[PDB]
Formats: C-alpha cells, structure tokens, sequence
C-alpha cells in the first residue's frame, strides 16, 4: 500500500540532465584544432 | 472553495496520519559543491557515491547523492551539484538555488594541492560567488537572522563528541550546510620533495586552512584519491548535518591522510596552538609567501614571423634608393 517510482523522480530528473549534457558533449566533443600538433619539441598533453 | 477545503481536509488527514512513514528522511535534499574549474570534482563526487562516472559535464550537474537512509531502512538521495570557472554560468543558482533551497542549503568543498594557496584563494572566490548569491535572493532577513541564530547555536552546541564566540567566528557568516575537504592529497610526498612543500610548511597549511575555514565558519576532512580517506566519515557527517545523523567516531588529528576536525571541536586556541608550530617561518606567513608559480611548458614565442608591409617596404627601399 505504499507506492515507489519506477524509477524516482530524482532518478528521472538525473537521467534527464544527463541526455541533456550528452547532447551538449554532442557539440562540445569535436577537439580543438591541431595546430600545435604540427609543432614538435616536447611530449605533452593537449588541454581540454 | 468548498471543495478545496475538502481537499484540504483530505491532506490534513494525510499529514496527520503520515507519522507511520515520517521521519524518512530530510524532505528536500539537494546539496551543493563550491570552487573554481579544474577541481577534478567529478571523480571526488563518484567516490563520494560510491560509483564512478567520467561525464565531467561543463558548468554543473544535478548530481544524485542518493541517501540510503539505512538508519530506518528508507531511502532517499540528494541533488548535488559542483562549481567551476564558468563566470559565464555564474546565474547556475538561478536556475539551481531557490528560497525553499535556501532553507536546503548543503554546500561542499574539496582540496587541490596544485595550487593550494590558489585553492585557497578559489575557495574564497567560490565563497564570494556564493555570498553574491545569497544576496541575489532578496528574500526575508528575518529569517536569515533567524536561521542565523539557529546556525549559532548549532556552532554553540557543536559540542566535543565524547560560551562567547571568536572575533571572526564565521565572519564569511555562512549561515548554511557548508562542507569543505583536504581532499586530493595524493602528491603531498611529491611536493615535500619537489615543491618544497615543508613539514612544517604543510602544517602552516593545514592551520591556515582551517583558520580560515573558522573565519567562514567551516570543516574540513583530509582525503586523497588513492586514500579514500573519511569518504564514509563524509558522508556519515553530512547524515549528521542534514539528516541529522549520529556522528560515531571521534574527530581526530593525528591522521595525516584523513584529518577531519569536528566542527566545534576545535577553538581559536586549539588553532593558536598549532598556530606557534610555524617555527622557520613568522607565525603570520602568507600563503603567497609559500606559493608556487611555475612557468611551464615554455609557451611558444614564436618570433612574430613578419617584415615590412607593402606599402611599408614601398617607402622603406625608397627611402633607401633616396640613400642610393
């Protein structure tokens, strides 16, 4: 007699806010340019 | 009308009657993290979950801290979310804040050791973000003195786990659930060796930190990736602080990697005691006196390949055949 959610409420706001920030990543993923990269000199890391 | 008083009836009965299920958990749970970008937040948040996710997406997230209320054997979570910074998404507690939330507050906090003393400067910008946003809701000051008030006594009743204030206690007056970390500690031996970062330096550190954590009023738990120090002391205390449950294990500072000093179990003197260890340095050494800035990576400067212009060299080699 106590009824849930399937899944809660919590739950599907979360869920939501994720497909939305995937759909933002679906912008945001593409890197930034190379153009360093035809640079040479040290082994390092591109930023984000 | 009629019917609504019906209604009414209807849910004051309900109400009335929820005592079989009440006490459940705290009704409208949504926490809050504080900082600047670069915090590595999201695998802080994961571990303090328990799971792990790296969809460090931009600005913030709704994180679901999810409270298993064990205690009673209920359930609930906490929509927690993790600053950066997006200056640009500064109007995020718009969409994320509200006065209900603002009676809601749960704020967190978390170390860095990169720029420590930058953390600590990222901390009180974070603050000063925050303040900014408390201000932002124009709401009733009755009841922020009141809550005020409430927050006081708690720091009066934050008791010794087993009177007046400072000058500054709680000066940045947060008046709501804020925590704070020493997390991310992994690399201290790293930076004894190659930063310099000196036992007793550390320690200035560590008391520098938790001055002014005092000065805002806070509390912080020492933690690192690795360590996953105090991670279920973490949660236990957030259960304590919004949940309101029973905090177990003494606070204790001894545990380099997982010091988490109760709130209220520390004073002034209990920071001034550990304020005359600054033996090499002056007592009031400045974080920028021990920061560093290193500039790394030797960023281009790549000459500026360019000559004369057009009509620059046009009356440049003129003005030299004018010499020829």
């Amino acid at each position: 007699q106590v009824i849930y959610l399937n899944p809660p409420i919590e739950e599907c706001r979360y869920k939501l806010y994720q497909e939305m920030f995937a759909w933002k990543m679906v912008v945001l993923s593409l890197p930034r340019i190379q153009s360093q990269r035809y640079q040479v000199g040290v082994h390092y890391e591109l930023t984000e | 009308s009629e019917e609504e008083e019906g209604q009414s009836l209807w849910s004051s009965i309900l109400s009335e009657v929820s005592t079989r299920a009440r006490s459940k958990l705290p009704s409208g749970k949504n926490i809050l993290v504080f900082g600047e970008d670069g915090s590595g937040k999201t695998t802080l948040m994961t571990k303090l979950q328990g799971a792990e996710h790296g969809k460090k997406g931009r600005g913030l997230e709704y994180l679901y801290l999810s409270v298993h209320d064990e205690d009673r054997d209920d359930h609930t979570r906490c929509n927690v979310w993790i600053l950066d910074g997006d200056l640009y998404h500064k109007g995020l507690l718009k969409f994320a804040v509200s006065a209900e939330s603002l009676p809601e507050t749960l704020v967190i906090f978390v170390a860095d050791m990169s720029r420590p003393w930058t953390v600590m400067e990222s901390l009180q910008k974070w603050a000063s973000v925050l303040r900014e946003h408390i201000d932002k809701m124009k709401i009733p000051p009755e009841k922020m003195r009141e809550l005020e008030r409430k927050f006081v006594k708690d720091f009066q009743d934050y008791m010794e786990p087993e009177l007046p204030l400072g000058d500054n206690v709680l000066t940045h007056n947060l008046g709501i659930p804020v925590l704070v970390v020493c997390t991310k500690c992994d690399a201290v031996s790293v930076l004894e060796k190659e930063h310099d970062y000196r036992d007793e330096h550390l320690d200035f550190i560590q008391s520098h930190l938790r001055r002014f954590c005092l000065q805002y009023g806070a509390a912080l738990i020492y933690t690192s990736v690795k360590e996953e120090k105090n991670l279920d002391l973490l949660y236990k205390y957030i259960v304590h602080k919004t949940y309101g449950f029973h905090f177990t294990t003494p606070a204790l500072v001894v545990e380099k990697d997982a010091v988490f000093i109760p709130a209220g179990w520390d004073n002034e003197k209990k920071i001034a005691i550990l304020h005359e260890n600054f033996t090499t340095v002056k007592p009031e050494d400045a974080y920028e006196d021990f920061i560093v800035k290193p500039p790394v990576r030797k960023l281009v400067h790549d000459k500026e390949l360019a000559a004369e212009d057009e009509q620059v060299f046009l009356m440049k080699q003129q003005s030299l055949l004018a010499k020829q």
